[PDB]
RNA sequence: GGAAGUCGGCAAAAUGGGAAUUCCCACUGUCCCUAUCUACUAUCUA
RNA sequence: GCCAAGCGCGACGUUGCUUCGGCUCUUCCUAUCAUACCGAAGCAGAAUUCGGUAAGCGU
RNA sequence: AAUGCCGCGGAGCUAUCAUCUGCCGGAUAACGGCUGAACGCCUCUAAGCCAGAAUCCGUGCCAGAAAGCGACGAUU
RNA sequence: AUGUGGAACGGGGUAUUGUAAGCAGCUGCUGAGAUUAAGCCUUUGUUCCCAAGAUUUG
């Protein structure tokens, strides 16, 4: 895990995207964030330095995996060029048409399995089956709809509210197939999705997270080897 | 802040000007001027 | 707050009541006073989306009632361009109830998000649902 | 206590001459005879308020601003009283509101005064009077001033102790080497000297240990300096780290070191004890690893070594008493755009160019543009990667149908 | 930081390279510094400097004088104490005690005026009780009854301030 | 860059031109112009209006579709690799197409004369 | 804490000083004529300006240390500066 | 009340903005011209890349308004010397082309028609028989006159407008030793200089102008309007050429369109000579004459140093509520017309 | 936006309403912050 | 009161307790709240305190 | 049908309800110094000289003397 | 004071309104018709107008 911050601002996962396959981050803005990122994912997979929308919030904007991202429908018709041209072909871009345009908000998703908004559209789940290739659960985290933001989600680990109770715990790690911790980020920054971004063997944490809670994501994430 | 007639804001104006900023503008204005 | 912020029409002055669009409980939000005004005579301070202004709690529960506190607007009546030269306007002047921090005091919010908004706030844009 | 944040208290002179200074240059500084008698009494009066209202403000900042010895935790108030004479503290602040309660008294009295003022000398001499009763009662308390302001100047620079974290107090025969360990230990290195209590004052030490914050705060070896460090240890939550010159290279012998420990111990009851044998490398110790709670630990105060070993038993016993598989790329298993950017133009300066970042196959490709809408249509939305074939379909299937 | 620390530091870094010879440099030049203020100076500021410049000289004197000899409508607007009361006696000019000075002994205590003796302004004044100068009062001595003449101008002063007939 | 349609009159939208609408389910009306935009606040029904595309096209007035070329646009949420060849290709397709469609334009408005 | 890098053009007769304090504007001196700046090998980070004017020289070596000035900060903990050290002849 | 560094609130005694500075003459430069003569056909609006960096919208699309001004070639019919004096700078002499054409001639004259068409005849004359004391006059301009400022014309003819008085003004030559400015001078003589020679599309240059009169107006009452106004800092987004169809089309864009937009400009007409694109308005009305300078001082801003890569630029009829940038795409959407 | 105007819902629009001069609701160019139109006045001429 | 350089006073020091009333407006003054720049202080940094120049610009 | 009523409505006007633009040189005060006497030392000051405030004066912008002026064109 | 001259109209472009009268069986002729410079653009269209009166000026 390591500790960065987009100007003075340490929800990261807000102003940038993470993901098994590649990396997405802000548009315009400090190059010192994408430097950061490039320096521990520039020799594995491609940064791409996009903005959604004309926003910098492309992290809670934008939702995908390791094989496809999916971009909301106010999406640009340059922004989306862009992306394909930044991104490798492996990697599938999609547009949807749906009415809460904050798909990274809305659904947490690894490589495998995704958690959606339990109001997402019949026909925007299809499309994420589709281009994602992922099993879709239409449910809640910790009574919340919005499961991207307030659930931090990778292939060997899971984050979700301090709040929610041990057998919802449970319950949720037994159906995301994967390991999961109640807890915080960024020094009592509930929304672990808009302060944590995590790969398959990376994370990344705010500037402000705590060390204790630095070494709970390590821990549960197994990335210290 | 300090104003336009702030004596170092202008003393670091010079500054720019007396580097290829300027410059720049010098030939910006021979390409035109010899054509 | 994060990043500079454009001017935008102003259409939420003081003295407004405005509709409360989180989860928190409260209804109506009552306009007292708008951070970052300056003195100009005889003008009305105003608000816009994104901007944070001491709001109070009309409606809603007592207990977050009784606290001039700052709300962030998230949907604005009056007509606006953006710099791409667009106008928008929502049907609802809606707002967010907000600590001085940044963060919101409820866990979420209804209706649509104004980009601008959205931007300028990174927690409201973690917190909001659906941004146009 | 700690916090300080107090304004800075000047001399008695400087006080009366801040005073009234502010008082000229605020108040209006003219008033003709020829002004109605109401306007002359009211002139005066505003003078003599405002003047009032300065140097009551002066004298509630100073007292809000010095801490209140009562309040303060029992280890503050111990160290303030032993440091400073907390009851001549006491007597300063009583004696600084006396006379702001007295000032307060002159000056409404003078305003009552001045309220039926008859001509423009008799309200020139009352106002005379009353700033001259304030200016007295000002330069009376001139010691208090001093007494204050050396007490301001002590507590700014009195260290920002935390007892109710995690601490390890280090205290014990002086110059044992304790000091070095806890400059080894923490950031701060305090100052050692042959002179015997050379660190008169305490200092504290910040430390992360097994994600857990210690602060290691020394104590002056035992006078002043001793009775501070028994007060400091009195009311702290903190493991004590005495330390007994194995070598007696101190100047303090064994025996000398572990009665003065065993004598120190009524302080170091209910707390981790650590008997820390320096200069190690260089019966009454019998009787200290006895107690029981006294942990033996080796450190090499010539040797520099066991310090890390002593710390870690101190930390120790300080928390006693208290199918998803990943694709992790090759390369992950196995110049920087920022010094890119401010070699080119620095932040803010210089444009970051998208196009070559993209997997274009050609790079000519990559650095030129395409046509976003043409004719009223959006190329860019309306061309696809088979529109090469279907365009040469469609056009003979258009010959077809005009033949 | 802990206690002295910028000296720790000077110990440990040291002083300014210039620190002594710029002191070194103020304090030979404050001669002309001090000359060039007297005469640029105008206004209070000045008059300070006037009246504090002659206070150092007159204490600078002495010392030297002493290091040789070591060689070698109807209302009474006057302050009162308390028809035949036609005017009006405000309160707060009024005054109860009164600070009074024993002439033998040299010392102020501050006694309650019992009465007014003789007001030599006017009897009508004596029988009002008004306060002003060389008007003599009984106080109380018990505590040191005996009259003493008030020696400055009360309602001028805004303490009454006496000297014992003693 | 994209030129979108007037939900009411149906025609061409530029930048800055008309006014864009957000409605609280998230769906977006683009207006072309303030008469169109006026229209949509009493809410009065396109293809009811006399002039607006939705009449024209869902009373005879206008073709159902036209395939010339066999395409002529579409909505592709899928992005598309650049080539210069193939961006050629379809410039020269779009000109093609809008003759085609231009010669449909002329023989239908003779069908309906007729 | 920040080395305080010099340059010296046209034989020195302008000196530019960067990284003082860490700050990011290169302090510009011209000096006056008849004043040739070098850098001494003798002695680490030692400037000597030899000139026929000792006003000139004295000058130059005031505008050097007036620029670089310590400002808003404690000078009785910081010492950043240049300070001229000897005064002499060069022979 | 407002600035008083406008208070003589009075009408302007000219038509014609009057150029008060020229930027300082250098002789390390070569020979240059300083300013230009165009006219205000309309403005409309157009998106543009963003290419600011550290701002909020770096690298994205804005809708900019940008006026138009047609700026035919002007020709150079003389040149003018002046000498410093301890009273000021004071013309000399001035020099005129042999040729002058009946767009300046009618500039002397009130009344063109009921002329003789007299003017310049003997100067003519004078030039045909002699050129010695033409020779003499310019070298007098060479040896004396420290600043050479040239007579150009605009030629009028070419706009729509029903006016044909040329406005003749002074422009400073800048560059160069006083007899290299004296040789420009003589070699364009009767020639035209264009305006792509002056202005190279990226540099940010001074409009002046009399702004539009509001008339009379109620700190007291007067006049408030038509005043002469020098706005700072205008960027040439684009120097258009009349013969090129592709002037309006941009690279983005291509659909091969002319800046007039359809219908034309609302009371000025159809452009069809090089015209300047300028960001923000420009003072006065359509069809007022502008003057353009280059800036007096050097200022490198990163808005005065970025460059300008157009995307679409509107042509829709600004009269009324225009939707259509070109009749054919009009016609292409539109169903068949019974015309 | 909705009484923030002013000592104040004066005048308008609302229809004004409800409840005990006050409160609540509604309403409006009173106000932010003015803008546009019309006739007359005003102007010049006999 | 005690001294008390000095010329019986006697300076600085020292003892003694103690109708008016307010909106707009125009300018102007600096006896400056902010903005700009300096000086001092246990001024580490940050936030200050005090003191200068200063009415350009706001309040 | 005193402009009967309603919807839309160009053109014009208009809106921090819309959009653009808003500049450079020296000279100083406080203050920091350089050399340097007076006064065989010393000293920012006396004669001299640098650094230095949103200050000062210019530049730029607005007006143009309707009793300030220049060059040029043609000539009843 | 005879010209890419000017003015009246007229055509076209362009705009506004919303499918006209009339005919036939709500539909079609009909995004037709009306208005369009009065401070919109353009004109190889038609017709007409002017190659003057008065005043002052060395």
């Amino acid at each position: 895990a390591l500790r960065a911050q987009f100007e003075n601002s340490n929800e990261i996962g807000v102003f940038s995207n993470l993901t098994n396959s590649y990396a997405l981050v802000a548009l315009g803005g400090s190059e010192n964030f994408y430097s950061v990122f490039e320096a521990e994912l520039g020799d594995v997979v491609p940064v791409v330095h996009t903005t959604i929308g004309g926003t910098r919030i492309i992290g809670r904007l934008t939702c995908g995996n390791r094989k496809g991202l999916l971009v909301p429908s106010s999406t640009t018709d340059n922004e989306l060029q862009h992306l394909r041209n930044s991104l490798p072909d492996p990697v599938k871009i999609q547009r949807v048409d749906e009415r809460l345009s904050a798909l990274g908000n809305i659904v947490a998703c690894n490589d495998y399995v995704a958690l959606v908004h339990p109001d997402i559209e019949r026909e925007t789940e299809e499309i994420i089956a589709d281009v994602l290739d992922v099993e879709v659960f239409r449910q809640t985290v910790a009574g919340n709809v919005l499961t991207g933001s307030y659930c931090a989600l990778s292939n060997q680990g899971a984050l979700v509210h301090p709040r929610t109770s041990i057998q919802e715990q449970d319950e949720l790690s037994s159906l995301l197939q994967v390991p999961l911790v109640a807890g915080t980020i960024n020094r009592g920054s509930d929304v672990i999705g808009a302060g944590l971004v995590v790969n398959d063997w990376c994370a990344f944490a705010g500037l402000d997270t705590t060390a204790t809670e630095l070494a709970v994501c390590e821990s549960i994430f197994k990335l210290q080897d | 802040t300090s104003g336009p007639r702030d004596n170092n804001r202008n003393k670091w104006a010079k500054k720019h000007l007396k580097k290829g900023k300027r410059a720049k503008n010098s030939n910006f204005s021979k390409f035109l001027k010899k054509k | 707050a994060s990043g500079t912020k454009y001017r935008m029409t102003l259409g939420l002055p003081v003295q407004a009541i405005m509709n409360c669009a989180d989860n928190s409980g409260a209804k109506n939000l009552y306009i007292v006073s708008v951070f970052g005004t300056g003195a100009r005579l005889n003008r009305l301070p105003a608000a816009s989306c994104g901007d944070m202004v001491l709001a109070t709690v009309k409606k809603g529960k007592p207990d977050l009632r009784k606290k001039i506190m700052p709300a962030i607007v998230v949907r604005q009546r009056k007509a606006w361009r953006r710099k791409d030269g667009v106008y928008l306007y929502f049907e609802d002047n809606a707002g967010v109830i907000v600590n001085p921090k940044g963060e919101m005091k409820g866990s979420a919010i209804t209706g649509p998000v104004a980009k601008e908004c959205a931007d300028l706030w990174p927690r409201i844009a973690s917190n909001a649902g659906t941004v146009v | 206590a700690v916090f300080k944040n107090i304004t800075p208290i000047p001399d008695v002179n400087t006080f009366l001459d801040v005073v009234l200074s502010r008082t000229q240059r605020k108040t209006p500084t003219v008033i003709r005879s020829g002004f109605k008698i109401s306007r002359i009494r009211g002139f005066y009066g505003r003078k003599v308020k405002f003047t009032q209202d300065t140097i009551t403000e002066k004298l509630d900042s100073i007292l809000q601003e010095f801490p209140k010895l009562n309040d303060i935790h029992p280890f503050h108030a111990d160290l303030l009283n032993i440091l400073y004479d907390r009851d001549h503290l006491k007597i300063a602040l009583s004696q600084l509101s006396t006379a702001k309660h007295l000032v307060e008294n002159v000056a409404r009295d003078y305003i009552r005064l001045l309220k039926y003022g008859d001509s423009l000398y008799r309200c020139k001499q009352l106002k005379r009077a009353a700033l001259g009763r304030m200016a007295t009662i000002i330069k009376r308390q001139k010691s208090s001033l001093e007494f204050l302001e050396q007490v301001r100047q002590h507590l700014s620079r009195l260290p920002a102790i935390d007892p109710n974290t995690r601490t390890l107090l280090v205290c014990g025969y002086p110059n044992v080497g304790k000091s070095s360990f806890m400059n080894k230990v923490t950031r701060a290195q305090v100052d050692v000297q042959p002179y015997a209590f050379t660190t008169k004052s305490l200092f504290v030490g910040h430390f992360d240990y097994k994600y857990l914050r210690w602060q290691v705060i020394d104590t002056p070896g035992i006078n002043t300096i001793e009775m501070q460090s028994i007060t400091a240890m009195a009311h702290l939550r903190s493991a004590v780290l005495y330390f007994m010159d194995l070598s007696e290279m101190c100047g303090y012998s064994v025996a000398a070191q572990v009665k003065l420990y065993h004598s120190i111990k009524p302080l170091f009851a209910n707390k981790v004890t650590i008997l820390v044998l320096n200069k190690i490398d260089a019966e009454l110790l019998q009787t200290i690893i006895d107690d029981g709670n006294v942990k033996v630990v080796q450190t090499s105060c010539v040797q520099d070594i066991g310090v890390m070993d002593v710390r870690t038993t101190a930390c120790e016993a300080l928390l006693a008493a208290r199918a998803r598989p990943a694709c992790i790329p090759d390369s992950v298993k196995t110049i920087l755009a920022r010094d890119i950017e401010a070699a080119n133009g620095g932040a803010g300066v210089y444009n970051v160019e998208l196009r070559d970042k993209y997997i274009l196959q050609d790079p000519s490709w990559k650095y030129d543009r395409m046509p976003e809408l043409l004719d009223g249509k959006n190329v860019a939305d309306f061309v696809d990667p088979e529109i090469e074939a279907k365009l040469l379909a469609l056009d003979e299937e258009e010959e077809r149908l005009e033949r | 930081p802990q206690n002295e620390y910028i000296e720790e530091s000077i110990r440990k870094h040291g002083r300014r390279f210039d620190h002594e010879e710029r002191k070194r440099k103020k304090a030979a030049r404050e001669a002309h510094d001090a000359s060039l203020y007297a005469q640029k100076t105008r206004g209070i500021k000045a008059k300070l400097y006037q009246e504090k410049r002659r206070k150092e000289k007159i204490q600078m004197k002495k010392t030297i004088k002493q290091h040789e000899e070591r060689n070698a409508k109807r209302m009474i607007t006057k302050a009162t104490f308390v028809k035949y009361e036609r005017f009006i006696r405000p309160m707060a000019l009024r005054q109860k005690k009164a600070n009074v000075t024993h002439k033998e002994l040299g010392v102020t205590m501050q006694l309650p005026i019992i009465g007014v003796k003789k007001n030599p302004q006017s009897p009508t004044y004596t029988q009002l009780g008004v306060l002003t100068k060389g008007t003599v009062i009984e106080v109380n001595v018990s505590e040191l009854g005996k009259y003493a003449q008030i020696t400055n101008n009360p309602e001028l002063d805004g303490c009454v301030n006496a000297l014992l007939l003693t | 860059m994209r030129v979108h349609t007037c939900y009411f009159c149906s025609g061409p939208v530029y930048p800055g031109h008309g006014i864009m609408f957000v409605r609280n389910d998230s769906k977006v009306f683009r207006f072309c112009r303030s008469k169109c935009h006026k229209n949509f606040k009493m809410k009065r029904n396109p293809r009811k209006v006399a002039w607006t595309k939705a009449y024209r096209k869902a009373h005879g007035k206008e073709m159902v579709y036209d395939t010339a070329l066999a395409v002529t646009a579409a909505r592709r949420n899928v992005p598309v690799r650049y080539d210069r060849n193939v961006i050629a290709t379809t410039l020269n397709a779009m000109k093609r197409v809008s003759q085609v469609h231009a010669k449909r334009e002329r023989l239908f408005y003779k069908k309906r004369l007729a | 804490h920040f080395p305080i890098n010099i340059n010296l053009t046209e034989n020195g007769t302008v000196v530019e000083i960067r990284n003082f304090l860490g700050e990011r504007i290169t302090r510009v001196i011209k000096c006056l004529p008849g004043v040739t700046v070098s850098i001494s090998s003798a002695v680490k980070d030692e400037i000597i300006l030899e000139g026929n004017s000792l006003e000139n020289v004295s000058q130059s070596a005031a505008n050097i240390k007036q620029i670089c000035n310590v400002r808003n900060k404690d000078i009785r903990k910081f010492l950043d500066g240049i300070y001229v050290s000897e005064r002499g002849n060069i022979e | 009340h407002g600035s008083l560094g406008f208070l003589p609130r009075k009408r302007a005694s000219r038509q014609r903005g009057k150029v008060k500075a020229f930027p300082k003459d250098d002789a390390s430069k070569p020979v240059h011209l300083t300013a230009f003569l165009g006219y205000k056909a309309g403005m409309t609006h157009i998106v543009r890349d963003l290419d600011r960096p550290g701002s909020k919208m770096h690298k994205r699309e804005i809708l900019e308004a940008v006026t138009v001004i047609e700026t035919p070639p002007m020709v150079v019919v003389g040149v003018v010397g002046y000498v410093e004096t301890p009273r000021g700078l004071r013309s000399l002499t001035t020099v005129w082309a042999e040729h002058l054409s009946e767009e300046v001639k009618r500039r002397f004259y009130k009344n063109w028609f009921k002329s003789k068409k007299k003017a310049f005849t003997k100067y003519a004359k004078k030039y045909a028989e002699s050129t010695q004391s033409i020779n003499r006059e310019l070298e007098r301009i060479k040896k004396y006159c420290s600043v050479v400022r040239v007579l150009a014309h605009t030629q009028i003819r070419k706009t729509p407008l029903a006016q044909k008085k040329a406005h003749l003004m002074e422009i400073q030559v800048n560059g160069g030793s006083v007899a290299d400015k004296v040789e420009w001078a003589r070699e364009h003589f009767e020639k035209t200089v264009d305006i792509k020679s002056t202005f190279e599309q990226n540099e940010m240059i001074d409009v002046i102008g009399v702004t539009r009169g509001k008339g009379n107006e109620g700190a007291r009452a007067g006049n408030a309007g038509y005043m002469h106004r020098t706005q700072l800092n205008s960027k040439i987004y684009r120097i258009g050429a009349g013969d090129d169809a592709k002037n309006a089309s941009t690279d983005f864009d291509a659909t091969e369109k002319r800046i007039t937009p359809m219908g034309g400009f609302v009371r000025y007409g159809v452009v069809e000579n090089d015209f300047v694109m300028l960001n923000g308005a420009t003072p006065g009305p359509v069809k007022r004459v502008l003057t353009l300078r280059k800036s007096l001082l050097t200022h490198t801003s990163r808005k005065a140093l970025e460059p300008v890569s157009l995307k679409w630029i509107d042509t829709a009829s600004k009269f009324g509520h225009g939707r259509f940038q070109t009749p054919a795409e009009a016609k292409q959407f539109l169903g068949t017309l019974k015309k």
